[PDB]
């Protein structure tokens, strides 16, 4: 029987997925298919118009093209592309003897969520990584509770000649949901720092991608639960506007 | 009349070639040379729209007013605003001169004004407090946001955003 | 409620539908004029005693004089004196109610004021009150001219009776009807 | 209240099951009537023949079963979940007292207080050969109005078949006929107090006043553009026509 | 045995709103017909009966044609204890019961409980025995009355009925005493013996 | 060949109705009607199979379900042949499936011949109606003839439509639109409320004009166009407002 369903299971066929960019009428839909571009569909069955609103995945259909199911959502390998790791490895104390960063830190990131009386911006560490350094971010993830978010940099934007704020901000939003979440940007200096000539190598790509968190940053975008840790192993290596407060409220030194 | 129905795919109108032919856009990235309403001539026509297609009869169904976010990747939208002006304080000059850019003209000249300096700093949050006072529909807008592989949609919105 | 079902003793039947016919004088009411006494609680009640007076009532629910009563007056219900406010109620409202269901037919309202409203034959600054009051007296809608002594009035009066206006019903109203058909010949049809 | 959606599904069907049952007027083809009955609007979906027997020899003595709406409804579900019971019809045209009694059984299988239905197997007066009766209660039982949706599905069949104002006024006779004859009917046929009732709003006419007058005042605007209305009828056409002529009468060059 | 439909005529009545013998006379109903019935069943299985009121101020059937439980089930629930006769209407909806009764070549068959003192009259009384005779019903009757319900109009109506006993009617009128009615009626052709006609 | 459907227009709205929420899936179920001599395809009825969540599946037919129905339709004197298969095939001018033909194949043994009947209950919404019956063999044909003695044969094939119903229905049908009285002058009396806006509609009617007309002096909002629309229309109430006096 467990085979047979497996067996059965063979004529259960898959069905396409898609956001709904909007509601034309009650059954008239606009929604950019996940896969590709727009449509206007109309609804199928148990579907709740009502429900059926902007920016909620469905599940589509491949000849009908229309909602063939109405949807949670989520996207992006929260480990991989995303990375979701909960908390930190070994606390604070471990690494001890940066204790200086370690309360300064902690008081500057961790407490500012449980005392309501700006929330903080952001975080850099500087100095040689992994001294604790790169550990500090697990230890700093472990104090808070919050899921510690890693971020390498160019996966954000290999190629892939595109995926930036998509990546970024499923890096935020779900986080933004998921929150008290921590974000920790690895060493950015491929997807952050000032570029060059600032020149087009792609680095429009960059620019866009360094502003990227600029635009979550300097815009409205806050940390609600979810905090992010800059790193960086040369400070000076960054946009000075990056540095700049509602962006970065700290430069963590590690000596 | 009856010939119309819904299960269409999205477009972009580009420009009548004659009454009843006219290129357009698809979501899909082709272009074509299509049939259209007999419903709209030159007049109910416009002059690039959103656009119901027919799939195979691949034809202009009909304009379409609303929506907004494809990809592009949406526009930034706080409507009505969080913050109040002066909120950085001492901008005066810098708060008429937007004023006198866009606030004042709104009422009555620039189609365009250009904010520099570091953002975010108070700067990024005069447009939000102005745009929180002005009482217009605001659109937030990302250079860093237009990044879609999608080469095809991409400024599409970007006109109709 | 009763009016189905549950047989009943007499001494139950009227003295119940007596102190119903006495809950009409200790309603009185928004009157009431006539009622019930349709349904069998007559013969029944009324008889004798206080019924007499609840039926002689009945005669001041229509007569409305006070002493075809007033000389009746015991105590029981002069233990409640303010009929002789409610037979002013009644007399105006039951002088009203005809003067309102009949006297101007033609579209009624007026009766405005005084020799109209002293046609209830109770005197006219007590109309100054009476006919005054409206919905003060829990009815009557409308409005006063002090100068023209004109009443206001509108609706708030029921009333009934038969046999008349019946066949003048259809009348006018087939009247357009039939002559509608002249218009109602071609349009959307044509 | 609920007063309710009509489907001429049901309509048409309950027709064939009048037809198929070879029902006369004797009788009354009955069934049950689907949709669902929360809304302050009743929809009907669908409905189903009730195998039935109709005696008003013996007015009580006539028969149905429920067993079918039992293997019915399971279907029905089964078809579709919407399809909950709101009620049941017949085939009329009118009421008999046997129907309380139909009325009441459906009341156990029903959400709120289950529908009667009227149908006229001839169609034969006006709008709707039908009506649907809800039961009150002393008793009383109700029509609401009720009508078609879309549906349009039908009405695309629907379109398959036919093939502005005067109707509005054609009804100007129909209850002020029976009416004062109504009166004449209660009238003599006793030879109630609710006719009196009827009548006070009857005053409610000739009470036309100069406020009437006032309609012509509104009138008059309302025909300015009249000439508008054909005024660019009274421009363009034949001019450009004749134009479009001049073009093509003098086209005829060789 | 039997292949026909039969009626379970149930008053709910005078009589029995009132134990005659336990645990009330309608619950001394109960257990004689699924008693009866599975007899009935096994007489043959497909066999069916109808159940109706005969009594309240509502005639009307409580189990219609079946052929099990779904009865018994259906019985399952109560009545007006007190009621009052509909049997005329109640056999005269019995009788256009098995009018419709299902894959015929079934016989019509009725079984009536008597709870009720029988307001009825004789020649409305038979022309049901008449209708019943035309429609060719089976007709047999469970009856304790007051007096019993007898010399009357139940022993005209067997005979009237009968031109054929049990392809138009037996009778056995129910007696008192620490007789059980599914007991009593075991010895008459209302149920074994010979069982169908 | 040339063959003769008929629907009772019932079983065809019932059947769409029923398609009309069939999407995803085709609404399955038997069609009830008859064969008269050759060519006649009758329907008077139809009706669905329950669904099947694994959706239209030969195995999810369930000859119970009719036979519970039948029984309930026997029961109210409805009966027929089972005529054949009916879907609601979404968007689909198409063909059903090979396993919808092997599903009335495996079927139309049953009958001397049976259909499917395509519906596309997307495309049967356009006021006229989308709809189709395969029955894919022949004996020759209207006697087609070579591609069975051939062999292989897979086409769409369908067969070819018409329904009757009477004038009976219709006449009710037409009473689709106490009532219009109700219904009509005198409700839809609505009209003076507005009077200033009437005024004002027509007013503003107005100035959307000599504006259109100036243009007179291709691309457009045309001199001449809206002018008479935009006023013509209002008439007709404009007109009306008279009439209950």
């Amino acid at each position: 029987d467990k085979t047979e369903n497996d067996i059965k299971a063979l004529q259960s066929i898959g069905q396409l997925i898609g956001e709904v960019m909007k509601e034309l009428s009650e059954e008239k839909y606009i929604v950019k298919a996940s896969s590709g571009p727009r449509y206007i569909v109309g609804v199928r069955n148990s579907v709740d118009r009502s429900k059926l609103k902007k920016g909620v995945r469905v599940t589509l259909d491949i000849t009908t093209l229309t909602i063939m199911r109405i949807l949670p959502r989520e996207t992006d390998p929260l480990v991989y592309n995303m990375t979701s790791f909960e908390q930190g490895e070994i606390t604070f104390d471990g690494i001890g003897g940066l204790t200086e960063q370690i309360r300064e830190l902690r008081e500057v990131i961790e407490l500012p969520l449980k005392n309501p009386e700006k929330p903080p911006k952001g975080v850099l560490l500087y100095g040689p990584p992994g001294t604790g350094k790169t550990l500090l971010a697990k230890a700093v993830a472990a104090t808070i509770g919050a899921n510690f978010i890693f971020s390498p940099a160019s996966g954000i934007v290999d190629k892939y000649i595109g995926e930036s704020a998509r990546i970024i901000r499923e890096m935020f939003a779900y986080a933004k949901e998921h929150e008290p979440c921590i974000i920790f940007m690895d060493e950015v200096d491929a997807i952050g720092g000032r570029r060059f000539s600032e020149g087009t190598s792609a680095d429009r790509e960059i620019q866009r991608t360094l502003m990227e968190l600029l635009t979550q940053m300097d815009g409205f975008d806050n940390l609600g639960q979810t905090k992010i840790i800059m790193a960086t192993n040369r400070p000076d290596t960054l946009d000075p506007a990056l540095l700049r407060p509602g962006r970065l409220d700290r430069k963590v030194e590690i000596p | 009349k009856r010939i119309q129905s819904v299960p269409l795919v999205i477009g972009q109108f580009l420009e009548p070639i004659d009454q009843n032919t006219g290129i357009v856009s698809s979501t899909t990235g082709m272009s074509y040379v299509v049939r259209i309403l007999s419903t709209l001539d030159r007049e109910l026509l416009k002059p690039s729209m959103s656009v119901a297609l027919h799939r195979h009869s691949n034809a202009l169904v009909d304009i379409l007013p609303p929506d907004s976010d494809s990809s592009i990747s949406v526009m930034g939208e706080n409507e009505k605003p969080d913050v109040t002006y002066a909120d950085v304080g001492g901008l005066d000059m810098q708060k008429q001169e937007i004023r006198e850019a866009v606030e004042l003209p709104l009422v009555q000249p620039p189609r365009g004004v250009l904010l520099y300096g570091p953002p975010g700093t108070g700067k990024t949050m005069l447009v939000k407090a102005v745009a929180n006072s002005t009482k217009a529909a605001f659109i937030r807008v990302n250079g860093s946001e237009f990044v879609h592989k999608y080469l095809g949609e991409g400024p599409r919105m970007v006109r109709d955003v | 409620t009763l009016e189905p079902s549950t047989s009943i003793t007499l001494a139950e039947r009227q003295q119940l539908a007596y102190d119903l016919s006495i809950s009409a004088l200790l309603g009185d009411k928004i009157y009431n004029f006539g009622e019930l006494l349709h349904h069998p609680i007559m013969e029944t009640i009324v008889n004798d005693s206080n019924y007499d007076w609840l039926f002689q009532l009945l005669n001041a629910l229509t007569v409305g004089d006070f002493d075809k009563f007033d000389s009746l007056i015991k105590v029981q219900i002069s233990k409640i004196p303010i009929l002789a406010q409610h037979e002013s109620f009644l007399r105006q409202k039951i002088c009203l109610m005809t003067l309102i269901e009949t006297v101007f037919v033609k579209n009624i309202r007026m009766l405005s004021f005084e020799d109209i409203s002293k046609a209830t034959h109770l005197p006219k600054d007590n109309v100054e009150h009476l006919v005054m009051r409206a919905i003060s007296l829990g009815l009557l809608k409308g409005s006063i001219d002090q100068v023209n002594e004109l009443v206001t009035i509108s609706w708030v009066q029921p009333r009934i009776i038969s046999g008349d206006q019946i066949t003048k019903m259809k009348d006018r109203l087939v009247e357009w009807n039939d002559q509608v058909e002249k218009l109602g010949k071609k349009m959307e049809a044509r | 209240h609920e007063k309710v959606t009509i489907a001429p599904l049901v309509l048409l069907s309950a027709l064939d099951h009048y037809e198929r049952t070879q029902t006369k007027e004797n009788k009354r083809c009955v069934g049950v009537i689907l949709g669902d009955a929360n809304s302050s609007t009743i929809r009907v979906t669908n409905s189903f023949a009730l195998p039935f027997e109709e005696d008003e020899k013996n007015s009580d003595v006539w028969f149905l079963d429920h067993n079918y709406i039992e293997n019915m409804n399971e279907m029905c579900k089964k078809i579709n979940a919407k399809e909950k019971l709101i009620g049941w019809y017949h085939s009329g045209p009118k009421l008999r007292a046997s129907d309380l009694k139909i009325n009441e059984l459906f009341k156990k299988y029903t959400q709120n207080n289950p529908l009667l239905l009227i149908v006229d197997v001839k169609q034969q007066g006006v709008g709707l050969p039908t009506d649907a009766y809800v039961a009150i209660e002393e008793k009383t039982f109700l029509h609401l109005p009720c009508t078609i949706e879309a549906e349009e599905a039908e009405e695309i069949g629907v379109e398959h078949l036919l093939r502005i104002r005067l109707t509005n006024q054609l009804k100007s006779l129909k209850g002020l006929q029976s009416k004062l004859k109504d009166v004449v009917e209660y009238l003599d046929k006793v030879i109630h107090t609710i006719l009196g009732k009827l009548q006070d709003v009857f005053n409610l006419n000739n009470l036309q006043k100069a406020l009437t007058v006032k309609t012509n005042d509104e009138l008059m605007v309302i025909y300015i553009s009249n000439l508008v209305r054909s005024i660019i009828a009274f421009d363009d056409l034949i001019e450009n026509k004749i134009q479009n002529k001049k073009i093509q009468e003098q086209r005829v060059k060789d | 045995m039997v292949l026909e439909a039969t009626v379970l005529v149930i008053d709910n009545s005078e009589y029995s709103r009132n134990g005659d013998f336990p645990r009330t006379r309608f619950e001394a109903q109960i257990d004689s017909v699924e008693f009866i019935f599975q007899a009935k069943r096994n007489s043959n299985p497909e066999n069916t009966v109808g159940l109706i009121s005969g009594a309240g101020a509502n005639p009307r059937v409580l189990s219609t044609f079946t052929a099990e439980f779904g009865k018994i089930l259906a019985g399952l629930h109560d009545t007006q204890i007190e009621g009052k006769l509909h049997m005329a209407t109640a056999l005269q909806i019995a009788q256009l019961t098995l009018k419709h009764r299902q894959n015929k070549v079934q016989h019509q068959r009725i079984v009536a409980f008597v709870c009720s003192p029988i307001s009825d009259s004789r020649d409305e009384l038979i022309r049901l025995a008449k209708t019943l005779k035309k429609n060719n019903v089976a007709v047999d009757i469970i009856n304790f009355g007051e007096i019993e319900q007898n010399t009357e109009l139940l022993d005209e109506f067997i005979a009237a009925v009968n031109n054929p006993q049990e392809e138009t009617s037996h009778l056995l009128t129910v007696t008192p005493g620490p007789r059980l009615l599914y007991e009593n009626i075991a010895s008459s052709p209302i149920i074994l013996e010979e069982g169908s006609s | 060949t040339k063959e003769t459907v008929y629907i009772s227009s019932i079983a065809l709205l019932k059947m769409l109705k029923h398609g009309r929420a069939g999407v995803p899936m085709e609404v399955m179920g038997l069609m009830l009607g008859e064969f008269v001599d050759d060519y006649t395809v009758n329907v008077v009825d139809v009706f669905a199979m329950p669904q099947s969540g694994t959706g239209v599946s030969v195995e999810a037919v369930d000859d119970v379900f009719q036979a519970k129905m039948m029984d309930m339709l026997k029961q109210t004197g409805r009966d027929q042949m089972v005529v054949g298969w009916y879907h609601s095939h979404p968007g689909f001018g198409c063909w059903l499936s090979s396993v919808d033909v092997n599903t009335q194949k495996s079927f139309e043994q049953l009958n001397s011949r049976a259909v499917a009947v395509v519906v596309d209950p997307i495309q049967s919404v356009k006021g006229k109606v989308v709809i189709d019956a395969f029955r894919l063999i022949d004996t020759g044909a209207l006697i087609n003839i070579q591609a069975l003695i051939h062999g292989l044969n897979r086409h769409y094939y369908s067969l070819n439509i018409d329904y009757h119903k009477t004038a009976k229905e219709t006449k009710m049908l037409m009473n689709l639109h106490y009532e219009e009285k109700e219904e009509s002058n005198l409700a839809a009396t609505k009209s003076m409320v507005k009077i200033a806006e009437q005024y004002s509609k027509r007013i503003e009617e107005e100035k959307e004009l000599t504006e259109e007309e100036l243009k007179t002096r291709v691309g457009r909002q045309d001199p001449k166009k809206h002018l008479s629309e935009t006023a013509d229309e209002t008439l007709e109430n404009n007109i009306v407002s008279v009439l209950t006096a």
